[PDB]
RNA sequence: GCGGUCGCACCA
RNA sequence: UUAGGCGGCCACAGCGGUGGGGUUGCCUCCCGUACCCAUCCCGAACACGGAAGAUAAGCCCACCAGCGUUCCGGGGAGUACUGGAGUGCGCGAGCCUCUGGGAAACCCGGUUCGCCGCCACC
RNA sequence: AGUGCAAGAGCAAAAGAUAGCUUGACAGUGUUCUUCCCAACGAGGAACGCUGACGCGAAAGCGUGGUCUAGCGAACCAAUU
RNA sequence: CCUGUCAAACUCCAAACUUACAGACGCCGUUUGACGCGGGGAUUCCGGUGCGCGGGGUA
């Protein structure tokens, strides 16, 4: 920019997408790359390998094509991402691929987030991923309990008209419970 | 000492004062003579053209200098017209002044190296080429033969 | 030399041109290679790991195997065999 | 159009450059939650040779915690004009400084994508003037 | 192709320019061969530019140097019509000069030695310390000029 | 190494 | 790709500026703190929960060359320098000829305001 | 800028700063390069592994001292494990 | 803004050229066995000059 010697971040990096410092540690592995990504309303997952022009997704799923096997709550919350893992995670198994690496971006690893949900989603899946099970939610939470207990705390419905005014962690067992089985795209 | 031991340039480029202390000052006077305030805005312009690459010690740059710009005193100390030597004197010159035992000699002094073909004088006249004159005396203290160019003068 | 440590002489060829400076690409230090591929070597002024003696900059060997992550590439200094234990980050597929 | 570019007050600092405390009490009771210790750097001539030491405190108020604040210093200022920011800013007074901007902001703040907020999407000394003098006194 | 003869000596001449020649089988002084104009060889004769004399000969010189001093791979046979006949796939000198012109074919290939070991150039040549555009015999030749040299070293 | 800068001792 | 995610090359992509775009696939800003989580002080950030509002930021789309960059034409320049050769010149420093290569600055005019890969998607 | 110290080099969501935790400045054994270009030569040095045991991290992973090139010493004898 | 100069321990640039590997031609080797491996025996470790490039030095 300013002169002939001047050093311009690599794009990416301009952009502030990716971390090449982690990215490095995380190809390392030689595994594919679980891409956990989060969006206002929706929630992403790729499983990822490495190719000679650029990344190649071999399998995904999006918060938004949840609702494609009944999914009729919003769609950024922790039981829409563990099952967008799953569903992921599924899809991925599909294709062939039994395992890889949690890559989560530029988000932060607290613990019960959503990124380490979609993680706990792909792994039951049947995903083998390194992975800690004391960083990630206790079930409920996944379920979508805290949400519920959230809205007992009612007085007016937690959910503008959407569906239920109490919730349903259930409308979560329900679904997972399909996935687990059968049905197209999976 | 002779300029024989100087005037060639044999010896790699020596000027980086960073790793050379003790060079002793340039005699050169000024680079700038007569009207500085005005600009090169004269009919005439001569140069004085060395015709063979060369070391020039500060020593004989001030005398070619002076020989020549106070010989312009033709024209008078406020006289109407600029002289410019446009050469500066990087090169340091040593001395090995034991024997050739740990020669590598002492800083004595600073040369400018001019290619031949360069000019080393500018002047700014109007038709009253003096300085034509005021150049034969100053490649009269240089060592080498020199050309006197004159440019912008179709007034012949 | 007025020294004889591995980095004499070698201000050049270990350091980058102003706009190559920085962080290298991840690509190119995760590259993988088969026995028998031809590889230059060139050390990246970037990357500090996996590097080799810096008198082998410019040199073409053949990968024959690994070591850790690090390949093990055969080549000739002058006439003598050697091998060369070096990263991907250092190497490049000939032609 | 407005409203999403109509200005806002994001954070109120206030902070006693003391040199070596004890005043953090009445920062905490001037505004309504903890004060933050100040590390200096350097070495220096004012027996301040001491890289990590406390030499004074502040506090960054969000929200109503500002404005209740405000509600109050700004009436014990007087000022305006010159003492303003380039980007709509202004300290007075102990220091209590008023940072503010438009609603995008979050866009410079945040660590994915993030972004430095164009020139023209920047709050200029003027802008602020209008918004804050709208708000209970007067500009110079 | 192009004729190309050694006219200056191995003394002092570097080795890789010695070598050259000699990869290009000429070992002595004199001596000559007849190389095709390729990327590989132009490279060869411009590195042995200074010590050679080459250019492209003229149908009728090839054929009286062929006549005159051509040999087989081994032996003192004339090669002469006949010769070139019974020996080779073209039916008389003239047919394998303008093969060897048309760089269809090869000295070699024909049973023959590569090289022309021709005489001293009779009334002496231009001179070794200078090229042709100097007055001198060395470097490229016209089709004129070489076929002058060529034939009286014939 | 031992003794008060010094002195003693000591085949890596 | 009517706005997405992961990238490769890593300024041809930078800097600066203009215009256009959203009841929705969308991304954002945005609204909000019971929870998981969080600030040496602040739900600013991080994290979580969410849609009343907006297209003003960002982002995507179209474009501008003033600066920086890439490549090209013409000029500089077959100049500077240089591998090989010489009973060529020069007191010498050094130069010249033949042969094989061949620049930098700068000026003028074009180019460049990214290209490409995988996935997902009225 | 900083990164202990020459000089040159490397480094920015870091190789720098701050905080916290930790003791991998670990034991054993090698491959290779260097010392000594080519091209034989010891000590020493480095790079990269493996076996064992650990530290930190969600994890990939990082840690074979200090970002890299100086900071080193045979046989005999003694003390020590 | 305009204007005057430089660098062995400067570099936005940048040759000729040297160099690793590969293919092609050439040359060479398969009875003259190359390339290479193992072994016996040395001599040698005062060098000099021309040319090109040098560093020191008035030379
Ligand atoms: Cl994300
Ligand atoms: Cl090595
Ligand atoms: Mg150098
Ligand atoms: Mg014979
Ligand atoms: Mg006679
Ligand atoms: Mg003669
Ligand atoms: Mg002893
Ligand atoms: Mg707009
Ligand atoms: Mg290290
Ligand atoms: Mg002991
Ligand atoms: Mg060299
Ligand atoms: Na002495
Ligand atoms: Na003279
Ligand atoms: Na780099
Ligand atoms: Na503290
Ligand atoms: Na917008
Ligand atoms: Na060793």
């Amino acid at each position: 920019a300013t002169g002939p010697r001047y050093k311009v971040p690599m794009r990416r990096r301009r952009e502030a997408r990716t971390d090449y410092h982690q990215r490095l540690r995380l190809l390392k592995s030689g595994k594919p790359r679980l891409v956990a990504r989060k969006s206002n309303k929706h929630v992403r997952a790729q499983l990822v390998t490495l190719g000679p022009n650029g990344d190649d997704t071999l399998a995904s799923a999006h918060s938004s094509d949840l609702a494609e096997y009944g999914w009729e709550a919003p769609t950024g919350n922790m039981p829409s991402a563990y099952l967008t893992g799953l569903l992921a995670g599924l899809r991925a198994q599909e294709a062939g691929v039994e395992e890889a690496v949690l890559d989560i971006g530029l988000n932060s690893p607290t613990p019960g987030s959503k990124v380490f949900a979609i993680q706990e989603g792909a792994i039951d899946a049947g995903l083998d991923i390194p992975h800690n099970d004391d960083v990630l939610a206790d079930w409920q939470r996944t379920r979508g309990a805290h949400i519920a207990e959230y809205d007992e705390q009612l007085e007016e419905p937690l959910y503008s008209g959407d569906f239920d005014a109490a919730d349903l962690p259930e409308h979560f067992d329900e679904l997972r419970e399909t996935l687990l089985d059968g049905d197209i795209e999976l | 000492k002779p300029g024989a031991m100087y005037r060639n340039s044999s010896k790699p480029a020596y000027t980086r004062r960073e790793y050379i202390s003790g060079i002793p000052g340039k005699k050169i006077a000024q680079f700038d003579m007569g009207n500085n305030g005005a600009g090169p805005t004269y009919p005439a312009q001569v140069e004085l053209v060395v015709e063979k690459p060369v070391q020039i010690r500060h020593n004989a740059l001030e005398a070619a200098r002076v020989a020549a710009n106070r010989y312009v005193q033709n024209s008078g100390a406020a006289a109407n017209y600029k002289f410019r030597i446009r050469k500066f004197p990087f090169h340091v010159i040593r001395e090995n002044k034991d024997g050739m035992r740990a020669p590598f000699g002492k800083p004595v002094g600073t040369a400018a190296r001019v290619h031949g073909a360069n000019h080393i004088f500018i002047a700014w006249v109007n038709p009253d080429p003096n300085v034509e004159e005021a150049w034969r005396r100053a490649k009269m203290k240089v060592t080498p033969t020199i050309n006197i160019d004159s440019s912008p003068a179709g007034n012949a | 030399p007025s020294s004889n440590g591995p980095l004499e002489g070698t201000r050049g060829k270990l350091k980058n041109k102003p706009r190559d400076r920085g962080t290298s690409p991840p690509q190119r230090a995760v590259e993988e290679f088969d026995d028998g591929e031809k590889v230059h070597l060139k050390i990246d002024p970037s990357v500090p790991n996996g590097r080799f003696h810096p008198r082998f900059d410019g040199q073409t060997g053949t990968v024959e195997g690994k070591q850790g992550d690090a390949y093990k590439v055969d080549i000739v200094d002058g006439g003598k065999e050697k091998t060369i234990i070096v990263t991907a980050a250092h190497l490049r597929r000939q032609e | 159009f407005h409203e999403m570019r109509e200005p806002r007050i994001e954070k109120v600092v206030v902070h006693m450059g003391i040199g070596h405390a004890n005043a953090e009490d009445i920062l905490g009771e001037i505004t309504g939650q903890m004060p933050v210790r100040t590390k200096a750097k350097r070495t220096v001539g004012e027996f301040d040779i001491r890289e990590g030491d406390p030499i004074g405190a502040k506090v960054t108020l969000r929200d109503e915690m500002a404005e209740e604040f405000l509600q109050t210093a700004l009436p014990l200022a007087e000022l305006a004009t010159s003492q303003f920011d380039d980007t709509g800013n202004f300290s007075f007074g102990l220091d209590v400084t008023v940072n503010l901007v438009r609603p995008g902001y979050r866009v410079a703040k945040r660590d994915k994508a993030s972004r430095s907020i164009p020139t023209k999407h920047r709050l200029n000394p003027a802008d602020a003037v209008a918004f804050i003098e709208s708000t209970y006194d007067v500009e110079v | 192709m192009h004729a190309l003869v050694q006219l200056r000596g191995e003394v002092n001449m570097h080795t890789d320019i010695q070598d050259t020649l000699e990869m290009l089988n000429i070992h002595h002084v004199n001596h000559c061969t007849l190389v095709p104009e390729t990327d590989a060889y132009r490279g060869m004769v411009a590195k042995v530019n200074d010590f050679v004399a080459f250019g492209e000969p003229s149908q009728e010189t090839l054929e009286t140097v062929l006549a005159t001093r051509a040999e087989p791979l081994e032996g003192d046979a004339d090669v002469d019509d006949e010769w070139v006949a019974e020996h080779t796939d073209y039916d008389d000198i003239s047919g394998l000069a303008f093969a060897l012109l048309s760089e269809e074919t090869t000295l070699r290939e024909q049973g023959l030695s590569p090289t022309l070991r021709l005489h001293p150039p009779r009334g002496g040549h231009d001179g070794v310390k200078h090229p042709v555009k100097e007055g001198g015999q060395l470097g490229k030749h016209d089709t004129e000029g070489i076929d002058d040299l060529l034939e009286a070293m014939r």
